[PDB]
């Protein structure tokens, strides 16, 4: 559960959102944290990542970061459809609903 | 002389592996050598010692017979 | 259920389909997070490439045969072919033709065991073309915004109810098959644009098509149902109903 | 202890086949031959790589940066390069 | 300086500059269902997702040895994208390749990842060496700054700022201190500083300002020519 951060081993922390308002804030904080993102303040819930300097390969790096922060195991079949901020918010909810009803994580 | 040379040539292979240990161990393109070098090394050792051991047995059989057969003829 | 499964965490429904170009197997299984240099083992042990091929290729292949072993326990594979092999094996030393006629029934059994233990693969492109043609589904789902949450598809064990499918009460067919060759499953879908989810349940069976001896479609959806759920709307779509399909077409009853 | 280890014998090989002593001669020659041929093939890709990476670019097309060219520009720049950029920045962007 | 004169240099039997579908005798031909009994083919529609997972792996498996260096992770990403963007930006029509360029490139990236999973890929070892040399130079600057000492890089910047003031105080007729003029001033200093490293500045003469250094010299008694004879 530990990772290196600037040469120092730090314990990694996982988040549990379970709330709509907390998801929209996390995705924006996530997308605004990526060094390739343009117009970070012009970014909203209905923002197309293509309009902010992000391509298909950047959505992967973002999804890879969602697994780090939330502990999800995202399949390669789901990544290429995450092209908007709205998509990350709805996917995160669909995963929380799946685990709350089916008692397990979705197929990876 | 033959057993000593073949033992030195086998030791030469062990140096070649040690001199190139980092490559044989970490580079996967040389994995087959890493895996089968000792099998070939044992098969080489076996031939060296087998021949020495067999020659040694025969020499001892030859020596014990000429001594026994000689006393019978005396 | 997926029969071929390694310790790899990603892409479970594609593990048997993907043909990698690796000379050997990767040192570690696909990482689910960024790890430390000390979490992994440098210069993996000797004979590691062989160990991986056994636990990543051989072992999951035998777990597939064991998972679906109930589909090969037919009197033809169990008694007939092994008995045919023993009859000619007693004369194997007389000529070569006896060695052949004794090994052929074994190669034939392996082929039936091989094909019957594979994961049932339907033509998924035919399926998606079918649902994306329905307007009630395209309202909430699109290929550019759809994602898979769960997948299940497995053969049905034993013979079915002998009133809905009287075809399988055939002693000649039962001699070759102990299963039905039908499969049942579902698809858990989600749309990241509309926020909708649906469970696409389906039942399949092999059917004959346009020909006398060959099967037309080994996995024909004779029942296809979608239970769509949205923000506050629940819909139930019926793309293929079994009551209307079973009156037009009947199963195929594979032999050999 | 088993009889399979008898294959290690070469003192009395003339009693069974006397073939091992002549076959390995070919194997050593075959290895030497393949060593000369294969080493020539895999080594001689460097003249083409050296020439193309230095003479194949043209002005009517875009030359895209490679992985190595990215690491060198960002993590292998020298002192003169660091000074020149800050020298241009201070004079024009700050001091005009 | 020198241009290729042959106008037919880029000609192939398949067209001009065609490196995607070279002309061969056994050319691809169609297949008809009604007449085809069986077929053996390895082509599939799995290359897209394999192109996605291959990126996720090569990125995540390389970051294991970056030690949390954020500036290196971002630099590596830019380099990783340059490797995956080759089919999208090349002159070669990757969509017209002989038997599917998608499967070809994906299978090629898989061979790179295999080496990456073992931390034996030459791009990895090159990144470690390049980065260590960079941090050794950055730490040298830090150790000199904590002591209040001046770095060799700041001494140049200050020496260049004052030279600009001297050159523009006489440039009154015009008032366009072009970027060209700013450049030749810095390069002239660089050439003198570059030669100063091998021959440091002893006196007011400056870096590499002694003629006696270029008189006849001899190898020291303790370090003779080890590789060849001397006479
Ligand atoms: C014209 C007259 C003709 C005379 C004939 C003789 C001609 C000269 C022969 C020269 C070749 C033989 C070398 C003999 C030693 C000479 C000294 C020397 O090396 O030169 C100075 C040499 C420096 O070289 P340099 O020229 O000045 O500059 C080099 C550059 O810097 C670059 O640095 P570098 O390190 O990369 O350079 C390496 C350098 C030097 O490399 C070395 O490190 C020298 C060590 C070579 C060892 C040879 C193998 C012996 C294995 C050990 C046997 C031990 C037996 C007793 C065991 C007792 C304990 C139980 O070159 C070599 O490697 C020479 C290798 C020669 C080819 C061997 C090929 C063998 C396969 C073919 C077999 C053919 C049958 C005959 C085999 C006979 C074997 C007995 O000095 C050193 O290297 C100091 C080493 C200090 C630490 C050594 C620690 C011990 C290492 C032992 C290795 C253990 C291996 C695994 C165990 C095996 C046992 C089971
Ligand atoms: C009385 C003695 C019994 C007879 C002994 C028979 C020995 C059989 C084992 C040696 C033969 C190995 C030949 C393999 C050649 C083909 C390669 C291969 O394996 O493909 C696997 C393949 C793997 O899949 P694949 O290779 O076809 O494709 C994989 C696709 N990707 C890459 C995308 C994943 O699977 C199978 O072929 C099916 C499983 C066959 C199992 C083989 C026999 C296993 C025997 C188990 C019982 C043995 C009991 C003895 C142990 C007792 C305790 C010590
Ligand atoms: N039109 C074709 N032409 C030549 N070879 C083919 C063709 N279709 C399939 N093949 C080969 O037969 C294999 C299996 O085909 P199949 O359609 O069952 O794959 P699939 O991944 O299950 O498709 P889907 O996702 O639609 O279910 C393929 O991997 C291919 O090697
Ligand atoms: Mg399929």
């Amino acid at each position: 559960l530990t990772q290196y951060v600037e040469g120092q081993i730090v314990n990694r922390n996982q988040l549990t959102l379970k709330k709509q308002e907390d998801i929209e804030q996390y995705v924006l904080k996530l997308v605004r944290g990526y060094f390739r993102t343009t117009n970070k303040q012009g970014l909203n819930i209905n923002s197309v990542l293509q309009d902010h300097g992000l391509d298909e390969f950047d959505s992967i790096e973002l999804a890879m970061q969602v697994e780090e922060d939330l502990g999800y195991v995202i399949s390669a079949e789901t990544i290429p459809v995450l092209n908007k901020v709205k998509h990350f918010v709805n996917y995160i909810n669909h995963v929380e609903q799946f685990k709350a009803e089916n008692g397990k994580a979705p197929i990876a | 002389a033959t057993a000593l040379y073949k033992s030195s040539a086998l030791a030469g292979n062990l140096f070649l592996y040690a001199y190139n240990y980092n490559n044989f161990t970490a580079n996967i393109r040389l994995r087959t050598m890493r895996y089968l070098f000792p099998v070939v090394s044992l098969a080489i050792f076996g031939n060296i010692y087998w021949d020495y051991r067999s020659q040694l047995v025969k020499v001892n059989l030859f020596d014990e017979y000429i001594q026994a057969r000689a006393q019978e003829l005396v | 259920q997926m029969g071929f499964s390694s310790d790899n965490p990603y892409n479970k429904r594609w593990e048997y389909k993907w043909k990698h170009s690796y000379y050997t197997y990767p040192r570690d299984y696909e990482h689910t997070e960024v790890r430390k240099p000390q979490d992994s083992k440098d210069v993996p042990p000797i004979y590691f490439a062989y160990y991986k091929d056994f636990v990543d290729r051989w072992l999951p292949g035998m777990n597939m045969w064991w998972q679906r072993r109930h589909r090969i326990f037919d009197k033809f594979n169990v008694y007939f072919l092994p008995g045919m092999s023993l009859f000619f094996y007693q004369f194997a030393d007389l000529a070569l033709g006896f060695k052949i006629m004794a090994a052929f029934p074994l190669f034939l059994a392996y082929t039936r065991i091989r094909d019957k233990t594979l994961d049932p693969d339907f033509k998924e492109t035919y399926l998606r073309d079918m649902i994306y043609q329905n307007p009630e589904i395209t309202k909430y789902f699109n290929e550019e915004t759809i994602h898979v949450l769960d997948y299940e598809f497995e053969y049905l064990p034993g013979y079915l109810c002998p009133e809905k499918f009287p075809e399988y009460q055939n002693k000649t067919w039962q001699f070759f098959n102990t299963d039905t060759a039908q499969a049942e499953g579902f698809f858990k879908f989600g749309d990241v644009e509309s926020g909708a989810t649906m469970t696409l349940k389906f039942k399949t069976m092999p059917i004959p098509g346009k020909f006398r001896y060959q099967v037309g479609e080994p996995f024909y959806f004779y029942d296809l149902r979608a239970e769509i759920k949205c923000d506050g709307v629940y819909k139930e779509v019926v793309l293929v109903d079994e009551k209307e399909s079973l009156k037009k077409i009947r199963p195929f009853l594979f032999l050999i | 202890i088993l009889d399979y280890l008898f294959l290690l014998d070469l003192n009395d090989d003339l009693t069974r086949k006397a073939v091992f002593e002549q076959v390995i001669i070919f194997i050593f020659i075959y290895c030497t031959m393949n060593f000369l041929a294969w080493s020539t093939v895999v080594e001689l890709i460097w003249p083409t790589h050296f020439f193309n990476r230095r003479h194949s670019s043209s002005q009517e097309f875009i030359r895209f940066r490679t992985y190595t060219e990215v690491l060198l520009k960002i993590s292998a720049y020298n002192d003169f390069f660091y000074v020149l950029n800050n020298y241009y920045y201070n004079q024009k962007l700050i001091l005009k | 300086g020198y241009k290729i004169r042959n106008k037919s240099i880029f000609w192939t039997r398949a067209g001009w500059k065609n490196n995607w579908h070279p002309k061969n005798f056994n050319a691809p031909r169609p297949s008809y269902g009604e007449f085809t009994m069986g077929i053996r083919c390895r082509n599939d529609h799995h290359s897209f997702l394999r192109y996605v997972q291959t990126y996720r792996n090569m990125s995540r498996h390389c970051k294991q040895y970056f030690l949390g260096d954020k500036q290196l992770e971002e630099t590596f990403i830019l380099g990783l994208r340059s490797l995956f963007l080759v089919p999208y930006d090349s002159q070669c029509l990757t969509d017209q390749i002989k038997h599917g360029g998608e499967r070809r490139f994906v299978d090629q990236l898989d061979r790179d990842f295999e080496l990456i999973s073992y931390n034996t890929h030459p791009y990895q070892l090159f990144t470690y060496t390049v980065r260590n040399e960079h941090l050794a130079w950055k730490n040298e600057q830090y150790e000199k700054i904590q002591k209040g000492e001046k770095t060799f890089e700041q001494e140049l910047l200050d020496y260049l700022d004052e030279q600009v003031l001297a050159e523009k105080a006489k440039l009154r007729d015009g008032q366009n201190f072009s970027i060209e003029r700013m450049t030749e001033i810095a390069l002239h200093v660089f050439r003198k500083a570059r030669a100063g490293k091998v021959r440091p500045a002893q006196d007011v003469r400056g870096p590499d300002g002694n003629v006696n250094d270029f008189l006849e010299q001899r190898r020291p008694f303790e370090h003779p020519n080890p590789t060849g004879v001397t006479h």
